[PDB]
């Protein structure tokens, strides 16, 4: 979904429908850009959403009770779909020898 | 009478009796094989099949 589309589209359309928690995305026709940082302009992020498709956990190979190996195992959603993020921002700075975004808004967690 | 060791034999001589007992054992031998399943399923531990396998 671009965010042309959701602006198309009116809360009633979209309301129950599981597209409220889909991240959007830059269309293919407008891409191949540059969003270059031009100095004396302070630069932030703002609408930074991630939504993760898929969730793996780090489980024991065995119940054994000193088990020390551990794989990576996909799992089932419990939750229903309220899991991704959405409206973070924050300043974009030359904290170090390179640009670096900090974290400072935004949904910004999912108790999943 | 009939003593407690000679009471199934009542049903020697009539054939739908017979069917019916026959069907009653049945029942409960099934019946067996579906329980004792859900009560391994409820004490197995399907977490280590190499050093703690079903037979173990
Ligand atoms: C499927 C096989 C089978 C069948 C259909 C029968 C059928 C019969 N037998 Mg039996 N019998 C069998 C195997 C079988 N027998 C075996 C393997 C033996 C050797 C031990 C015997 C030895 C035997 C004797 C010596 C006699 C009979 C008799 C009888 C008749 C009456 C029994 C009665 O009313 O008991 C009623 C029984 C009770 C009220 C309680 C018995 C409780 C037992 C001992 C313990 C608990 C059993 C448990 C709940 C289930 C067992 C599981 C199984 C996998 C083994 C009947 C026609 C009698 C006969 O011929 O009469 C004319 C008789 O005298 N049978
Ligand atoms: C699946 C096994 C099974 C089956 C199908 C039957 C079938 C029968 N039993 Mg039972 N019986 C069983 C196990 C079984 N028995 C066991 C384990 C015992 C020992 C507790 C008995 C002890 C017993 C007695 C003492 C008597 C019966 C009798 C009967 C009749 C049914 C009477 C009624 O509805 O009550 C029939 C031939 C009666 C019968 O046939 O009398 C002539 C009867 O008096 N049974
Ligand atoms: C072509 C016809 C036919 C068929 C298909 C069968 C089939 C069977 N007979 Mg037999 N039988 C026949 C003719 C037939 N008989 C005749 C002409 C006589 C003389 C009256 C007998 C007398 C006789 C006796 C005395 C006994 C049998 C038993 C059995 C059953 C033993 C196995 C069992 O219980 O499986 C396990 C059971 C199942 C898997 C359950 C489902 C079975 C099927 C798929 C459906 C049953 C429902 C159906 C509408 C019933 C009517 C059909 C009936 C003929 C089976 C078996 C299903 C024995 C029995 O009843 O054991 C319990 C038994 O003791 N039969
Ligand atoms: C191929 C396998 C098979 C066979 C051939 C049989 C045969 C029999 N079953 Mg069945 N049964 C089976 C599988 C089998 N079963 C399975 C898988 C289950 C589920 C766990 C059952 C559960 C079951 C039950 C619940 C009952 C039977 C009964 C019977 C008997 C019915 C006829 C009867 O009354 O005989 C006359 C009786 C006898 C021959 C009794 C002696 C049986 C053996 C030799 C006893 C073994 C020793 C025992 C553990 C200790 C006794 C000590 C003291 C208390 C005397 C017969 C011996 C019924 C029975 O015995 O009713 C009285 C009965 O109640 N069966
Ligand atoms: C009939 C009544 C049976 C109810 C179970 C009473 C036995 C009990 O729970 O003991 C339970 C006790 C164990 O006891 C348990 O564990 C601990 C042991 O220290 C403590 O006692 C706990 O308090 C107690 O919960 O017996 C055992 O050791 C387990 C034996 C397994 C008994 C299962 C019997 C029932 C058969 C199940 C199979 C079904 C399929 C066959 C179909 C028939
Ligand atoms: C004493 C002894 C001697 C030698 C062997 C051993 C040492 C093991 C010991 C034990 C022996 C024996 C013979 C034990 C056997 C145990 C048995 C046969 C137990 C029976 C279990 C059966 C059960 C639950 C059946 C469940 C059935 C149900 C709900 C049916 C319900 C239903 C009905 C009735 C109508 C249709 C709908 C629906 C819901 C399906």
């Amino acid at each position: 979904i671009t965010t042309e589309d959701i602006r198309g589209l009116t809360y009633s359309q979209v309301k129950g429908t599981g597209l409220a928690n889909r991240c959007p995305e830059v269309s293919e026709q407008n891409a191949g850009g540059t969003i270059k940082f031009a100095d004396d302009k302070k630069y932030k992020v703002t609408e930074l959403c991630l939504e993760p498709k898929s969730f793996q956990i780090e489980e024991e190979v065995t119940k054994r009770r000193g088990e020390t190996k551990k794989e990576f195992v996909d799992t089932k959603l419990m939750t229903r779909a309220t899991y991704s993020l959405t409206g973070i921002e924050g300043p974009i700075v030359f904290k170090d020898g390179g640009l670096t975004f900090l974290e400072k808004g935004g949904i910004d967690y999912a108790a999943t | 009478g009939l003593p407690w060791y000679r009471v199934h034999t009542v049903v020697l001589n009539d054939p739908g009796r017979l069917i019916a007992v026959h069907l009653m054992h049945t029942a409960l031998v099934a019946g067996w094989a579906g329980s004792m399943a859900l009560y391994e399923l409820a004490v197995f531990d399907p977490s280590d099949p190499v050093l703690n396998p079903m037979w173990r």
